[PDB]
């Protein structure tokens, strides 16, 4: 994980 | 200038190429970007919570379109590519990539500048809205947050969740007291609001977490009627179950989260996937060894012991009805 979103 | 060169020049690996790409072929803003120089800019960086420190900096590191062309055709672009979803939150969070820190000040606070030339385009689009000028400004004190966040983590000046920054200023996320609420869709399409806790404005307390939510159907109903929402749904590190091992009944986390319906399967055991959102969030993790992580709390010493036990931690993902 590490970079968020959403998509 | 042309992506390419821009790309070099900033020293952006290759894969950023279709992003430079998108954003050449969108163009300059129809409104020119305009950045707030000296006085200007450090109230409106005071305005939003940035510390005086970094804001102290930004002012001193402001780029220059004769300078600085590169970063500047870059900024006027990315300004571009958020505006023009304005309102929309069917449109993926795109804020542009990092820029390598070889580039200096301007080149560690350039989201922040993107920020900044912003903000008038989403308070033009909160007005419209009918959105309370305090509500409107408290959404955005978020950037102060996250300028924090980053000389915690890495030590020095910057902001790199500029993915985050654009529900902000897109005028598709408000903070309405401790909570924020976005304007969001499930898979089919239906409405919802989606939940996220801003660090800032300590503790989740049970009645502070109760007024937010109070707040939530007023305000888009409000505002926003066509959205119509009826569900606030979270993923987050702090819905995995897993935490009733390690924290008291006095939790606010525990007590709040067993109003939450989860919706999602029991995680694989071995899936180490929420591990890094959870690192993220108790100690704003940067590889360092496990070992030396600080252990105050009761919180900072599960987390540990759990990992070290050879086990996981789990992003959960429900829901709860809005008041
Ligand atoms: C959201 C937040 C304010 C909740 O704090 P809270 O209301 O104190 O939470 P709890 O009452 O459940 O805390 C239980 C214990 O863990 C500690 N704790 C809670 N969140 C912590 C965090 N992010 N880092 C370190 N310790 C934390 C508390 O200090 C408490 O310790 P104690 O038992 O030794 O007194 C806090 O976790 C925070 O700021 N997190 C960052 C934002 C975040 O996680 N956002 C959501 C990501 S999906
Ligand atoms: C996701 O990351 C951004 C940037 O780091 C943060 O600012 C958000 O706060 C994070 N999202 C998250 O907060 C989801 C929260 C869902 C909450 C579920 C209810 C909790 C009740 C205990
Ligand atoms: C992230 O995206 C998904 C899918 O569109 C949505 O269900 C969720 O609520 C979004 N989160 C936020 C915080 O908007
Ligand atoms: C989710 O996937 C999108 C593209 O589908 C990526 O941009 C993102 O980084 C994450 O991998």
């Amino acid at each position: 994980x590490y970079x968020x979103x959403y998509x | 200038m042309d992506p390419e060169t821009v790309r070099i020049a900033l020293g952006l690996e290759e894969r950023t190429a279709a992003w430079l790409t998108e954003l050449d072929e969108l163009g300059p803003p129809a409104e020119p970007v305009r950045l707030p120089r000296g006085e200007e800019a450090r109230d409106l960086l005071r305005r939003l919570e940035v510390p005086e420190l970094d804001a102290e900096e930004i002012v001193a590191a402001a780029p220059d379109p004769d300078r600085d062309p590169a970063l500047w055709w870059l900024l006027e672009r990315t300004h571009h590519a958020i505006v023009r979803h304005m309102g929309d939150h069917r449109a993926k969070p795109r804020g542009g990539p990092p820029l390598p820190y070889e580039g200096g000040a301007a080149a560690r606070y350039f989201h922040v500048y993107v920020f900044l030339a912003t903000v008038p385009a989403v308070r033009r689009f909160h007005a419209e809205r009918g959105i309370p000028d305090e509500v409107g400004w408290e959404t955005l004190t978020q950037l102060g947050e996250l300028v924090a966040i980053h000389r915690r983590k890495y030590g020095q000046g910057g902001m790199n969740m500029q993915w985050w920054t654009t529900y902000h200023l897109r005028g598709i996320l408000y903070r309405l007291g401790r909570l924020q609420f976005s304007l969001a869709t499930g898979k089919d399409g239906t409405p919802h609001l989606g939940l996220a806790v801003p660090e800032w404005g300590g503790p989740l307390l049970p009645k502070a977490y109760d007024e937010s939510l109070h707040r939530a159907r007023p305000f888009f109903d409000r505002h926003f009627p066509e959205h119509g929402a009826r569900v606030a749904w979270g993923s987050s590190w702090m819905l995995d179950p897993q935490l009733e091992e390690y924290l008291t009944e006095d939790s606010n986390i525990i007590q709040l989260a067993r109003f939450w319906t989860l919706t999602d399967s029991a995680p694989e055991p071995g899936n180490a996937d929420g591990d890094s959102s959870i690192l993220e969030f108790v100690f704003r993790y940067n590889g360092q060894p496990l070992d030396e992580l600080p252990q105050r709390s009761s919180l900072e010493r599960a987390v540990i012991a759990h990992l070290k036990a050879g086990r996981h931690w789990h992003m959960r993902t429900g829901f709860v009805k809005l008041p």
